């Protein structure tokens, strides 16, 4: 149970989430699973969606936890100039199967929070 | 002038004395020339400093002139003064603006140019105009000089449709190629935003002088490529191709 | 099935097969190059 | 519709492939860049050489 | 185990157990008695399967299709012997060397699984598959529609070797009917239509 | 690795130092040092003699048939003639001259070095060696003394190396070329560019 | 004149004449010797070339006379004398 905690779209104090979520997957699907919304203000059809590709509007941002993903590829470096070194894709990125017994907390979609006034 | 003479000479002493040691040897007069015009252009894209670049455009065009000498025709012929003429000017204008962008930026290598065109317009625009001028876009006099170059090539008497047609091909390549090498150096040297260059200082618009040069040279070409026959005025061509026009062969 | 080829590699099925292949060679060159009392290439 | 799709562990697949092609721009677009403008980048060294 | 045998109620061999597709156990000669014959007979078996499937789409359909009037394709009997743009032996030639490179290629896959997959040229062209026989990549699965979960291919495969199995039946159908009757395949089902209890085999 | 053939693995002893290690030998003809280490030289001079022969037979092919010169075909230059010129004595003098250079080198390759330190003068530095069998640059042999021995060796003799091996094969096309069409190689490749899929091998036999 | 040519699929008919600048060639070329007055358009002042930010007036003095490193070298020396 790599036991996750979302940082929901910045809301007041803060818009946390729980869910708790077998290791082996990538970020993408185990979020589809919680039903915690990932891709912004993008729909079904064919706005910037699809997983594992190009477009990039998955923008995940790492607080806890993050030693325990795969490291970054090189298509995370190059869609992510505007990038600080926190936040990654994780359209391309998986959690480990074995990590069973983890802890990580992710705030979601950035550019859309006013945070880090936090803690 | 100095490259013209080496044509002028040509046609005074060669087509008009030596017609059986000439008409034996235009076809490769005519190949030479057809090959030149895209290798001064496929060796001109390659420099780097812009200067070299455009003294192999004025190489490019002299391939025109070639096969006008070649091809024995009147037009073939004429059509070739009318080029020397059109390309005197567009050569040494484009020499005297490279000249005269140059000395104010002290830069040779077209890859630090920066964007030039916000301290001065009307070098970048009377620029501009005669790269269109060399692009023998029509017009202006670049243009109607290699038409009658090819109206010349192609109703020549001593050609049977075999080379009539891959020359003219292998010629009208140019055309694609030459753009190619001219906007990109229009492209490094004057578009895009370098540096906040606001200092009025090394950089100044070209004054009265320089800007009525530049004008008293270019009303001249619009001129002629508006209404050529202000440089069709040769009735010799019509007893210089007299003499070529019915031995054997 | 490895007995079977084993058995078919012992020495006398191999000759047979290796001898066949060599005249029936023999037989088609004769038939398409016959009398052959020379070597008439250089 | 959402409730009992059969088949979206295969059509979201046809999705992966029909965007990213379309950011792509239709590859013929590539084509002449890994062509042409690398070609003649070529063959202007080789004219000099 | 308990999957349909070919003969009900025998008993199938032991090297044939059901994981391979198709595997209703029948061996009656064991010629896939030893694992390592069985590997490249699964191969043979694998492409027969599909070149027969192409043969029958090729014999069948343009003679189904000239039976109506809607095109001008001749017998695939005397196709050989006819002229195109040039000399049959010269296609046959470039047919020669463009088959050997894939069945080049190929041959190395099944001699030496995964070292063949990564495009000589450009090396970011590499092929997906893992299975020998099921080469993948985006040349041989434009969208995929082999990456899948078990008994998914199984039954995918099945349905791969079962049409196979089908085809190299048919086009050795269509072989016999062209030599002891006169006339194409489809004239060979019709004149069965007409009168089925008389027009067979004996004439 | 990038060997010949990409399923095989290539054999144990091509390690592969020397330039144009592509794996290849299959019929075990170089497992053996001794024998590995004199055949490398056998490529590198029959190289060498087929890059400059074929050019020989090309060039002067080519510029015969524009009509820039003239010259006779490789295949007919061997009776060529004309003046104090008897084939015997050539062969004589040819041999000679060949005899002595291909000899001082063969004793270079028996005996490294011991063939630069003698009496005769001004010329005792130079044929040393090269510092490499194959490639005795000197400051004679290499009178643009443009190498530095070692960096470019592994990138500069693949060129040599490959340009070799292609050059051996062609030389190889004309001869089966001319003994087959009985012309001239250019004349093969000017009848076979008419028609190409009329004029192949095929119609030739 | 005005010929009308019934062509095969349409309605047509034309209508041309030939001219051309009878000698006035000569007349354009005279006007042209305006040149002589580019005289009103060269006392005009200079941009810059007569500009305080200018000394040296070769076609690569400004750009290099750039030896003032072999004259400092030399003031060197002879701070090094001092
Ligand atoms: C697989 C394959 C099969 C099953 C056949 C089968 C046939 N070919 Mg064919 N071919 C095949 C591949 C190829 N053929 C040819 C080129 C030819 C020619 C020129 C001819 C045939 C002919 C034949 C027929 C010989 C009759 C027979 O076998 O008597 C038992 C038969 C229908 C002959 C024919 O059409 O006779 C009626 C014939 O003349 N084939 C090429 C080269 C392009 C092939 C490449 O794979
Ligand atoms: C070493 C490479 C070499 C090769 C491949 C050849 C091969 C040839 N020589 Mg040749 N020679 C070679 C070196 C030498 N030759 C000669 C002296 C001659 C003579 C005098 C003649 C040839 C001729 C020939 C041709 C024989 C006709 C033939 O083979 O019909 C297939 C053929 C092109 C004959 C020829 O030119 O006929 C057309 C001929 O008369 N050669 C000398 C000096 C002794 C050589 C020095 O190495
Ligand atoms: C060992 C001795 C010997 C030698 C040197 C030859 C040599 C030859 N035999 Mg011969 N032959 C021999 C023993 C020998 N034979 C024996 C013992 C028999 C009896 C079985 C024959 C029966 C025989 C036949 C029936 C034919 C030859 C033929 C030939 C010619 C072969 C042409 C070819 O393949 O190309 C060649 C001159 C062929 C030929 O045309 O001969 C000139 C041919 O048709 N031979
Ligand atoms: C050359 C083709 C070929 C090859 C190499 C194999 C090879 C194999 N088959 Mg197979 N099979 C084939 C054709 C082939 N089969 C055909 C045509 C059918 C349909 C009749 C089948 C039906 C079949 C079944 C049902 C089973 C196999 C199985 C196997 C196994 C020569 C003939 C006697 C005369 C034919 C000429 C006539 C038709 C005209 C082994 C790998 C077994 C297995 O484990 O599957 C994977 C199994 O249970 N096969
Ligand atoms: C898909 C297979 C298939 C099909 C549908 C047919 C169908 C037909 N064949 Mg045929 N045939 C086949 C395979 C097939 N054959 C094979 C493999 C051979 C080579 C031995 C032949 C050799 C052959 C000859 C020589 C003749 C026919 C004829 C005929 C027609 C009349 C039936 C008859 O007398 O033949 C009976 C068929 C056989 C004795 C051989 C059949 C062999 C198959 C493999 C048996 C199993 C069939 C298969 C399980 C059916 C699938 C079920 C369903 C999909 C239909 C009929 C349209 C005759 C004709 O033209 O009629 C006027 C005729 O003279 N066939
Ligand atoms: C006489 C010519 C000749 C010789 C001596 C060599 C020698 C060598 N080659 Mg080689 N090669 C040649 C021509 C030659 N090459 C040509 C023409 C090609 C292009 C097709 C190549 C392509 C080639 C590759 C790709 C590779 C070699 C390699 C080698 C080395 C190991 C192979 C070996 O020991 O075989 C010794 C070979 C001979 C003694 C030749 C015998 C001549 C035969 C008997 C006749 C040929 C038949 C002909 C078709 C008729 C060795 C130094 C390997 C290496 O690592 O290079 C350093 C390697 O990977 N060769
Ligand atoms: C191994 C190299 C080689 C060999 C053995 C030959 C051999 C020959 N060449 Mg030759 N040639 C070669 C390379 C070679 N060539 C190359 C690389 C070129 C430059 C492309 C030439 C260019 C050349 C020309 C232009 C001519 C020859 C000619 C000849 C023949 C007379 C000898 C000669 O030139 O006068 C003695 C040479 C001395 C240096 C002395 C002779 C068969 C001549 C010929 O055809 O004879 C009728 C001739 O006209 N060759
Ligand atoms: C082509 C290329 C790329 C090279 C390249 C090189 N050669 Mg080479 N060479 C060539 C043709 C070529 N050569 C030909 C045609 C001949 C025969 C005339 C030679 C004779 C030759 C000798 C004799 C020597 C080289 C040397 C060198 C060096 C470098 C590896 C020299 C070297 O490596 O010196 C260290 C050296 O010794 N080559
Ligand atoms: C039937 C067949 C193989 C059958 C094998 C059998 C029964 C073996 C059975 C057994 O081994 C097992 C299973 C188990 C053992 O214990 C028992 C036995 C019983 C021993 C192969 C056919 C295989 C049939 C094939 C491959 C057909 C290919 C068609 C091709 C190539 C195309 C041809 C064309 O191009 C031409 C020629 C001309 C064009 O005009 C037209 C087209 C059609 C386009
Ligand atoms: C030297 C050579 C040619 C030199 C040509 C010369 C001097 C030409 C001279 C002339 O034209 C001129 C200049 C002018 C003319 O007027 C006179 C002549 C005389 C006509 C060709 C070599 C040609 C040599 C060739 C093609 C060698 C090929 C060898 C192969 C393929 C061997 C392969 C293998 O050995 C390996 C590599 C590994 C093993 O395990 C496997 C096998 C297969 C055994
Ligand atoms: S991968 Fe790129 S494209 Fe596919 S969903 Fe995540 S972002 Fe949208």
């Amino acid at each position: 149970f790599a036991f996750v905690s979302p940082r929901l779209l910045p809301d007041g104090t803060p818009d946390v989430h729980y869910r708790t979520a077998c290791g082996g997957q990538k970020l993408r699907d185990i979020m589809l699973d919680a039903y915690i919304d990932l891709y912004g203000p993008y729909d079904k059809l064919l706005l910037n969606c699809s997983g594992g590709g190009e477009c990039g509007t998955c923008i995940v941002e790492v607080v806890e936890g993050g030693e325990m993903l795969s490291p970054k590829n090189e298509v995370e470096k190059e869609k992510l100039k505007r990038k600080p070194k926190s936040w990654r894709l994780a359209c391309q990125a998986t959690v480990g199967n074995p990590d069973s017994t983890g802890q990580m907390v992710i705030q979601q979609l950035p550019e859309w929070k006013v945070h880090k006034w936090d803690k | 002038i100095l490259l013209k003479m080496g044509a002028y000479g040509l046609i005074r002493i060669n087509m008009e004395l030596l017609p059986h040691a000439h008409y034996l040897f235009s076809p490769w007069l005519v190949i030479i020339g057809a090959i030149q015009i895209i290798y001064a252009a496929s060796t001109s894209l390659g420099q780097r400093n812009f200067k070299k670049r455009i003294a192999y455009s004025s190489v490019s065009h002299m391939g025109f002139i070639i096969i006008g000498i070649g091809s024995i025709t009147n037009i073939g012929l004429n059509g070739a003064i009318l080029q020397i003429l059109s390309h005197g000017f567009i050569g040494a204008t484009l020499f005297f603006l490279a000249g005269t962008a140059s000395d104010r930026m002290r830069l040779v290598y077209l890859e630090e140019l920066g964007g030039i065109s916000i301290p001065m317009p009307k070098i970048f625009t009377m620029f501009s105009s005669f790269s269109m001028a060399s692009l023998a876009l029509p017009g202006m006099s670049g243009f109607v000089a290699e038409l009658v170059v090819f109206f010349g090539l192609i109703t020549s008497p001593k050609f049977l449709l075999m080379p009539k047609a891959l020359i003219t091909f292998v010629m009208a390549i140019g055309m694609i190629l030459t753009p190619i090498y001219l906007l990109s150096m229009l492209r490094q040297m004057f578009y895009g935003y370098k540096l906040f260059n606001v200092p009025n200082a090394n950089f100044v618009d070209s004054g009265p002088r320089e800007l009525f040069i530049l004008i008293c040279i270019f009303l001249p070409v619009i001129g002629i490529g508006i209404y050529p026959d202000f440089v069709l005025s040769l009735s010799v061509d019509r007893v210089e191709a007299l003499l070529s026009n019915y031995y054997p062969k | 099935m490895r007995d079977i080829k084993t058995y078919l590699s012992v020495a006398p099925v191999l000759s047979t097969l290796w001898f066949g292949a060599l005249a029936g060679l023999l037989i088609e060159i004769n038939r398409l190059f016959p009398d052959a009392l020379s070597f008439p290439f250089f | 519709f959402v409730k009992r799709n059969p088949k979206k562990e295969f059509l979201d697949q046809v999705k992966k492939n029909i965007y990213s092609w379309s950011y792509n721009r239709g590859y013929i677009d590539i084509f002449y860049t890994r062509v042409f403008t690398l070609g003649i980048r070529g063959l202007t060294e080789l004219t000099e050489f | 185990p308990e999957r349909p045998i070919w003969f009900p109620g025998s008993t199938p061999p032991p090297w044939l157990d059901g994981s391979l597709p198709g595997d209703f156990g029948f061996d009656p000669w064991g010629l896939g008695s030893d694992p390592e014959s069985l590997r490249w007979n699964v191969q043979a078996e694998l492409v027969h399967c599909r070149w027969a499937m192409l043969g029958a789409a090729g014999i069948f359909i343009p003679e189904l299709l000239t039976k109506i009037g809607i095109l001008n394709t001749p017998s695939w009997y005397t196709a050989g012997e006819q002229e195109y743009f040039t000399d049959t032996t010269t296609l046959f030639i470039v047919e020669l060397i463009l088959i050997g490179w894939a069945e080049g290629r190929r041959w190395a896959d099944i001699i030496k699984p995964g070292c063949v997959n990564t495009d000589p040229i450009f090396p970011n062209n590499k092929l997906t598959g893992t299975d020998v026989g099921y080469p993948g990549g985006l040349w041989f699965d434009p969208l995929g529609y082999g990456t899948g979960s078990p008994e998914k291919l199984k039954e995918l495969r099945t349905k791969e070797i079962k049409n196979g199995r089908l085809a190299m039946l048919a086009v050795m159908g269509a072989w016999f009917q062209a030599e002891y009757t006169g006339t194409g395949p489809i004239d060979n089902l019709f004149a069965h239509l007409a009168d089925p209890g008389h027009a067979t085999i004996f004439r | 690795r990038a060997t010949w053939l990409p399923g095989l693995d290539p054999p144990a002893y091509l390690d592969g130092t020397l330039p144009g290690d592509y794996g290849f030998d299959p019929l075990g003809l170089g497992e053996q040092p001794e024998d590995l280490k004199w055949y490398v030289q056998a490529e590198l001079v029959h190289c060498r003699f087929a890059m400059a022969g074929v050019a020989g037979i090309l060039g002067t092919d080519l510029i015969r048939v524009s009509g820039i010169g003239n010259l006779p075909v490789w295949f007919e230059a061997g009776a060529t003639k004309f003046d104090f010129a008897n084939t015997t004595a050539l062969f004589f003098v040819q041999l000679l001259l060949m005899g002595f250079v291909e000899t001082k080198r063969y004793m270079d390759f028996v005996s490294p070095g011991s063939q630069a330190k003698e009496g005769t003068f001004l010329g005792i530095e130079a044929s040393l060696e090269g510092l490499q069998p194959g490639y005795p640059g000197g400051p004679l042999f290499n009178p643009m003394g443009l190498a530095k021995d070692i960096e470019n060796a592994n990138e500069v003799k693949l060129k040599e190396i490959k340009n070799g091996r292609l050059a051996m094969v062609a030389m190889l096309g004309f001869i089966v070329q001319a003994s087959v069409t009985h012309a001239g190689p250019i004349d093969n490749l000017l009848t076979h560019l008419s028609d190409p899929f009329n004029k192949n091998i095929i119609h030739a036999l | 004149n005005q010929r009308d040519w019934v062509v095969t699929k349409s309605i047509w008919h034309l209508s041309d004449t030939a001219i051309k600048s009878f000698y006035t060639f000569y007349a354009m070329f005279t006007v042209w010797g305006v040149c002589f007055f580019a005289s009103m358009k060269a006392s005009m002042a200079d941009p810059f070339y007569d500009s305080e930010h200018y000394r040296g007036q070769g076609g690569d003095g400004t750009v290099h006379w750039y030896y003032d490193r072999q004259e400092d070298i030399e003031a060197t020396a002879r701070g090094d004398l001092l």
